[PDB]
């Protein structure tokens, strides 16, 4: 029996090599591991508490550009809609 | 997206480019005494089976044990990495 | 041309240190003529048999590499008149001009050789080791393939003096004299030196003016057409490119060298 | 006439260490297929026919490096040639 | 078997870039402009030194200006400078 | 591309062609086109394909594992055997003198005298050639060749070449007749090629077997079904054993020292 | 750097020590660099028509050249701000080498994305004697590829053998399936004959793949060797 | 003319393609196109891209994305060897139904989607190479990937000491599968049956 980090399973879908047999494979994968960020309107959702709760560090926070990497205009529009739901009852 | 180009630097060595080796091994086992002599007391009739780890760590050499190559690599691939316009 | 050989015996089975030697028969022979690859280039090519400077074109060119050129990301503007247009991120040279570049540039090297010239091939990219050594092979030329002494121009009698001189004939023949300490200690300068990585031998480009030696090299959609004194819009990355351009140079020289040993044998 | 440097390598830096070399990469090329199956002159032993203060560790490893290998060549195929350039080391 | 200072600025020359000694010797004036004594802060002393341009030119159409230093002697820069200077000799329209 | 190679005074050929051997015709439907086909066939197998910088001959070497590219090997062979063939069927009289060669050819060479009597055991070369009729017979179903084969064990022994096999490559050769069966014993020299190569190239290595082919007869309809016709398959095999150009054969043993 | 003066500039420099005694004996090359003098201008010179896609790069469309209400339903009289934006620096930026072709090749290995995992000859060799009758998509010398079917469609909209660009691809797009199908059976006919024919083989396909996997394997067993085991030391 | 010559050159024949050199998402189908280069060429350190391969290289085939980059060197991975992968798919000799090929055999303005077997075949469907195929050796993943292909393992009665035999190694033991067949996704993927001979 094994422990799961050192054991690619990679589905039969693809294309398994000799090398992707390998850990310095499994090692090299983990290195390099949303309807909002489609292009909706992220304010309209002004009530919507349940839409805005995602991009929420889930402490009242909104995201850095560095996780949500959503569109300036989106994220600040996605950040206005949450401060407009704050003034808008629900959340 | 990803993106951060940098302005040129004398040169982008790293610092003390850590390789990590394990803490004084010896250190590991005083600090399980004392992790298990708070309670139980000195000497505790369990250290017993602990101390008897702590005890050549010592003898010869009280402290059992009293690189890396990137400066270089990065002395050579930085004049190509770097995207400085031409001259 | 087997000094030591033992042929086997009688029943002694075929001695395997000769076994080779019948594959060797069995090449420069009857090797493989029944099928044999033609029209097909082979790295072997250019630094060997190349083009003559008037046999030159553009699709010779534009296959041996004289034509890709560095990123659109990295070209100092100033060859704006050397390029050709931009494809996958890569300027692509007029290599129109670049013929017109080489064709002059062969030139000078031939002028020079029919002179007593002193050439110097100049290269330090790897690979160049051979192509450049066999350049100068034909051109009785001087080559320098690991990195360019800083000085050796200019600080000459300092870091080259150590080295000996031999007082050669119109034939190249060593005289076979006497070179006085004075005589052979003073400065031999180079009569056209040629570079094959101007983007980083500057040291001697600036050393070569400063030392008021003509140059040639190949400039790339980076280097400065300026530092030398004739341009050749080329590539300077890959070898084949390069050696293609230097073979061309080194038979335009080679070319003058048997036309100047000639005029010598008229009398 | 005309006063002309020997060696084809005169202007880089150690020319006549590599035109030592040279020769001993020339015989390589030519009995490269020559299949392959000690007592070498030091490096200051070197020094004195080659580049003499400008003589490096590195070119020194290259040439015992050169040297080893042709040796190396099944002493049956070896040629009069090669022996008399290996004598000098 | 082994003006004058000019002798031998020249003949190292002749011996070096190419120039001709000759003309350094018999056709062209080295005349000092700024002999002056600047000094560096060392740490092992105030260090003294001696710089020189000294513009050597043949009076038909070719000057050439040559700076200079030493810590030893004045004129041991002036020869350094009158080096420098023969060796940038250039043509004045 | 690759290029048929030019026959010896091919400008004979043309019209005339090799005396007994063939007039013109034959080659007409071999060297002249057969060879080209293929030897196209290849140079458009070679295309876009490191296979081709070197020559076929090199390739019909490389060619050897990968078995997946056995068609441009097969064919590869072919074009190295043919022109093999040719040699054998060279005419390549001799030049210089003016008028023409009188044909002294030298016949089984010296060397080739005691190379057979050792290779058959005290028995005469020209009593080999019928019985190389008689193998050639029994040992072709369709399509091959015929080859004298020197061998590390400097017996010159002669292989059942076939269709196109590989007169080097002993793993490779196409002797048996894997659609006629054949008897265990065979069997048991295919149990041992399969172990023998099994191990030789475990190592990089495909059996390193200098087996030189030396006389080459080709068995393709083009050789026999093209001009001498049917039963006479092994009658072309006739005039063509009777008379070989020796100078070629002379110089396809390794009888002397070099480097 | 900028454009330097003592580079091109040295037959006249000797020139003036070869006439005042500086030099003695003219550097031989001095003649050389006489006969061929060097190419001082360093313009950025201009470019006037795109080397490709033959457009044409200096031309304004005056409003009187003009005169149906665009799309946008209007007639347009005054000329509108790019249009009397200055721009001379387009004439000296190189224009793009666009080409429709090179849409159609990148269509067809998307298409086909196995011909790009085919192995191609990009290694062009003289490039000169490659005349190519592309009425057919074979020809010796070159190998088969995607590009030759694009280099096919040419034919097909030149001489107009076909219609448009979409139609005439695909009428070589089946003309290559076929060149491929033939293939793939001959491929297998080598084998099967050669296999029915006293044909031994050390490695195949299925011999690389499994060899070098296995060969793998050593170096994955080994090292959870390490990885498992050390963490039950790690946590214990 | 020097686009005339740019149209025909092997640089160009090659399309661009920008997709990462690591691609961590799950892969069916190859993503560039691989550089073959004669021995000669590689001892010659030539390969045709705009910066020559650094020697550190031996290997024939490369991958690039990026002639030359603003990092001054050539974007390439010498890993591109998917010519195992698809020889391999020969090496297992097995057609793919295609759906319904209407007149042509792949059938299909533009067949963007449902490309066809995707260059992965180009035989008639139906041989005698089937003689019960050629039972083509597989590393069963618990699924099984034969010839760089994975194949769900089936077989007659489960054999759990088979798997037990091989423990965590079923992957690295290769069990001979007589391949029920495959098939093309649109997306280009292709599903396939083992049968473990245990």
């Amino acid at each position: 029996k094994i422990d799961q980090s050192l054991s690619k399973k990679l589905p039969k879908g693809t294309i398994y090599d000799p090398f992707d047999f390998s850990m310095g494979r499994i090692h090299l994968d983990r290195k390099y591991q949303d309807i909002m960020k489609s292009g909706a309107n992220p304010l309209e959702f002004y009530a919507r508490p349940r839409i805005l709760s995602r991009y929420v560090t889930s402490t009242g926070r909104i995201q850095h550009r560095d996780i949500t990497g959503l569109s300036a205009k989106n994220q600040r529009r996605l950040s206005k809609a949450i401060r407009r739901c704050q003034a808008i009852g629900l959340m | 997206p990803p993106v951060y180009r940098l302005p040129p630097l004398p040169r982008l060595k790293v610092k003390k480019p850590i390789i990590r080796q394990e803490a004084n091994k010896c250190l590991v086992l005083m600090s399980n005494l004392l992790q298990c002599w708070s309670s139980y007391g000195h000497m505790s009739p369990k250290c017993a089976g602990l101390v008897t780890e702590l005890k050549s760590c010592t003898s010869e050499s009280a402290l059992g044990k009293r690189k890396s190559n990137i400066n270089y690599h990065a002395a050579r691939l930085y004049d190509r990495i770097n995207g400085k316009p031409h001259d | 041309p087997y000094p030591n050989l033992i042929p086997s015996a009688n029943d002694k089975p075929y001695s395997s240190q000769e076994l080779f030697l019948r594959q060797l028969n069995h090449s420069m022979r009857t090797a493989k003529l029944g099928a044999t690859i033609s029209k097909v280039y082979y790295p072997h090519k250019d630094i060997f048999y190349p083009p003559l400077p008037e046999n030159i074109t553009v699709e010779s060119l534009m296959s041996a590499g004289v034509h890709l050129g560095q990123s659109t990301s990295l070209w100092r503007s100033s060859t704006q008149s050397y390029i050709y247009g931009e494809y996958k991120g890569i300027h692509i040279i007029d290599l129109n001009q670049t013929l017109s570049y080489l064709k002059r540039a062969a030139k000078v090297v031939e002028g020079v050789s029919e002179s007593g010239g002193i050439i110097l091939f100049l290269g330090t990219r790897q690979g160049q080791k051979r192509g450049l050594e066999e350049a100068a092979k034909k051109t009785h030329g001087y080559y320098v393939s690991t990195r360019w002494i800083p000085g050796t121009l200019t600080n000459s009698t300092e870091i080259s003096g150590i080295w000996e001189k031999q007082e050669i004939d119109s034939n190249d023949n060593p005289t076979e004299r006497a070179l006085s300490p004075n005589e052979t200690s003073k400065q031999v300068k180079p009569d056209l030196l040629v570079v094959l990585n101007p983007t980083e031998n500057r040291n001697a480009l600036l050393e070569a003016i400063k030392s008021r030696v003509p140059t040639i090299a190949i400039i790339d959609t980076d280097s400065e057409p300026s530092l030398v004194t004739y341009p050749i819009p080329g590539n300077d990355d890959s070898l084949r490119s390069v050696n293609f351009l230097l073979g061309v140079l080194a038979r335009a020289g080679q070319r003058g060298l048997q036309n100047r040993l000639a005029r010598n044998n008229e009398k | 006439r005309r006063i002309v440097p020997k060696l084809a390598t005169f202007y880089s830096a150690n020319p006549n260490h590599e035109d030592r070399i040279n020769r001993l990469e020339r015989l390589l090329r030519k009995y490269i297929k020559l299949p392959s199956q000690a007592p070498w002159i030091s490096f200051d032993e070197y020094a004195l026919i080659g580049g003499g203060t400008k003589l490096k560790p590195t070119q020194y490893t290259q040439l015992l490096y050169m040297l080893n290998k042709l040796h190396n060549i099944d002493p049956q195929l070896t040629n009069d040639e090669i022996t008399s350039e290996l004598s000098q080391y | 078997l082994p003006k004058s200072k000019s002798a031998d600025v020249a003949a190292g020359l002749h011996k070096q870039t190419g120039v001709d000694p000759d003309y350094i010797t018999r056709k062209l004036t080295m005349k000092p402009l700024v002999m002056k004594r600047v000094s560096n802060q060392t740490g092992k002393g105030k260090i003294a030194s001696f710089y020189a341009l000294v513009v050597v030119g043949d009076k038909n159409g070719m000057v050439g200006l040559g700076e200079g230093k030493s810590r030893e002697e004045m004129s041991k820069a002036i020869f350094k400078a009158h080096w420098d200077a023969v060796r940038n000799l250039k043509e004045i329209p | 591309i690759h290029v048929v190679p030019k026959l010896p005074n091919s400008k004979a050929l043309l019209q005339n062609g090799v005396p007994n051997i063939l007039s013109s015709s034959g080659f007409k439907t071999v060297w002249f086109d057969y060879q080209r086909y293929l030897c196209d066939k290849l140079t458009l197998a070679t295309a876009g394909q490191s296979l081709e910088s070197y020559y076929p001959f090199h390739i019909l070497l490389k060619t050897a594992g990968n078995p997946l590219q056995s068609n441009i090997f097969n064919l590869a062979s072919s074009i190295h055997n043919n022109h093999l063939f040719v040699e054998n069927i060279l005419p390549s009289a001799v030049e210089h003198g003016t008028n023409s060669n009188a044909v002294v050819k030298t016949e089984p060479s010296r060397l080739f005298l005691s190379k057979i009597k050792d290779s058959f055991n005290g028995s005469d070369w020209e009593v080999v050639k019928e019985e190389m009729i008689y193998r050639a017979e029994n040992e072709v179903l369709g399509q091959g060749w015929l080859f004298l084969v020197e061998n590390n064990e400097k017996k010159l022994f002669i292989l059942t070449s076939n269709n196109n096999g590989t007169p080097y490559y002993f793993p490779r050769n196409q002797s048996f007749d894997l659609n006629s069966a054949i008897s265990i014993d065979e069997f048991a020299t295919l149990k041992q090629m399969k172990e023998l190569i099994g191990k030789s190239t475990k190592l990089n290595g495909k059996v390193q077997d200098w087996t030189m082919p030396i006389i080459c007869v080709n068995l393709w309809d083009h050789a026999y079904l093209h001009d001498y016709g049917v039963g006479n398959r092994s009658k072309y095999v006739k005039n063509v054993l009777d008379n070989l150009n020796w100078s070629v054969v002379n110089n396809r043993i390794f009888s002397g020292i070099s480097k | 750097m900028k454009i330097q003066t003592n580079a091109v500039n040295v037959l006249q420099r000797t020139s003036a020590y070869l006439k005042s005694g500086l030099l003695k004996e003219t550097p031989a090359w001095y003649n050389v660099v006489a006969s061929i003098p060097p190419s001082t201008k360093f313009t950025r010179e201009p470019r006037f028509k795109n080397p490709s896609n033959g457009h044409i790069i200096g031309k304004l469309v005056d409003v009187t050249e003009q005169p149906h209400a665009n799309n946008k339903g209007l007639y347009k009289t005054r000329p509108n701000s790019s249009d009397k934006r200055v721009g001379v620096k387009r004439l000296y930026r190189p224009p793009k080498l666009t080409y429709v072709e090179d849409r159609l090749r990148s269509l067809f290995y998307k298409q086909h994305p196995w011909e790009l995992s085919r192995p191609k000859i990009l290694v062009e060799n003289e490039i000169g004697d490659e005349n190519y009758d592309w009425s057919h998509m074979l020809q010796i010398g070159r190998p088969l590829d995607g590009e030759s079917v694009i280099q096919r469609t040419m034919y097909l909209i030149k001489t107009k053998q076909y219609g448009d660009m979409v139609e005439a691809y695909d009428h070589a797009r089946y003309e290559f399936y076929a060149l491929r199908m033939q293939e793939e059976t001959e491929q297998q006919v080598a084998l099967e004959e050669a296999e029915m024919f006293g044909s031994l083989f050390g490695v195949s396909a299925i011999e690389h793949g499994i060899q070098k996997e296995q060969e793998v394997l050593d170096v994955w067993e080994k090292k959870v060797v390490e990885e498992t085991e050390l963490m039950a030391a790690r946590t214990s | 003319t020097l686009a005339e010559l740019l149209g025909r050159s092997r640089i160009a024949q090659v399309a661009n393609n920008h997709k990462p050199l690591t691609y961590t998402g799950k892969k069916f189908h190859p993503t560039h196109q691989i550089i073959e280069t004669k021995p000669s060429t590689l001892y010659r350190q030539e390969w045709g891209l705009k910066s020559a391969i650094p020697s550190k290289i031996k290997s024939r085939y490369l991958v690039y994305n990026d002639l030359d980059t603003l990092e001054r060197i050539t974007t390439f991975e010498p890993r591109g060897g998917t010519q195992w992968n698809r020889l391999r798919f020969q090496e297992m000799g097995v057609p793919i139904v295609s759906n319904i090929g209407r007149q042509n055999p792949f059938f299909k303005k533009f067949n963007t989607e449902i490309i066809g077997t995707g260059g992965l075949s180009y035989s008639l469907p139906g041989k005698l190479k089937v003689i019960q195929r050629t039972v083509v050796p597989g590393r069963i993943l618990n699924l099984a990937a034969i010839g760089g292909f994975v194949a769900d393992v089936v077989f007659f009665q489960s054999p759990p000491s088979s798997f037990n035999s091989m423990g965590d190694f079923i992957r690295m033991k290769t069990f001979l599968f007589e391949i029920l067949e495959a098939s093309m996704e649109k997306n280009g993927s292709v599903s396939m049956h083992a049968r473990l001979l245990e």
